[PDB]
């Protein structure tokens, strides 16, 4: 079981998972330009749905999760620049 | 006679009091209750402050199973504005 890359604490370029759960749907792919509030992916915690929004305007660097993947708190979901 | 309460007209009325419930409801996320580990919990006191704590202490894991209350805060003072 290869441990997952965590989001760096206090790094606002890296969005980490806030609660354990799984990834339902990814809406973007590496390189895309994006605006504050724009929906980037959807996740679930106890089958309740959350949409991950961009914290500010910028370019997507990469994804670090795949569809249906399981995730724990702090896991790195996406990096933004 | 036994509990020692006075007659109605002698029931005190001492200033005013306000209660707020501090919860894990995130007002920036549609008041959905947050869960996870409480790292730091430092509670105030002093004159005119009453705390009735729920489950909030450093190290406690707020679960999704129950209500989102952390602590009830009351303040009290002679004047409403204080």
């Amino acid at each position: 079981v290869v441990a997952k890359r965590k989001a760096e604490t206090g790094n606002p370029n890296q969005i980490g998972a806030t609660m354990p759960g799984s990834v339902l749907e990814i809406l973007v792919k590496a390189g895309d330009k994006v605006q504050k509030g724009q929906a980037l992916m959807v996740t679930e915690a106890m089958k309740m749905e959350t949409t991950i929004e961009a914290p500010f305007d910028g370019e997507i660097v990469d994804l670090h999760v795949v569809k249906g993947e399981a995730i724990q708190t702090q896991d790195l979901l996406i990096e933004i620049n | 006679r036994e509990i020692g309460l006075p007659a109605q007209s002698e029931i005190p009325l001492l200033g005013s009091a306000i209660q707020c419930r501090i919860t894990t409801e995130d007002p920036q996320n549609g008041f959905l209750p947050d869960t996870g580990k409480i790292d730091t919990y430092r509670s105030p006191g002093g004159f005119g402050i009453r705390l009735d704590v729920g489950n909030a202490y450093a190290g406690y894991e707020v679960t999704p199973y129950f209500d989102s209350l952390l602590v009830k805060v009351c303040t009290f003072a002679n004047e409403f504005s204080d």
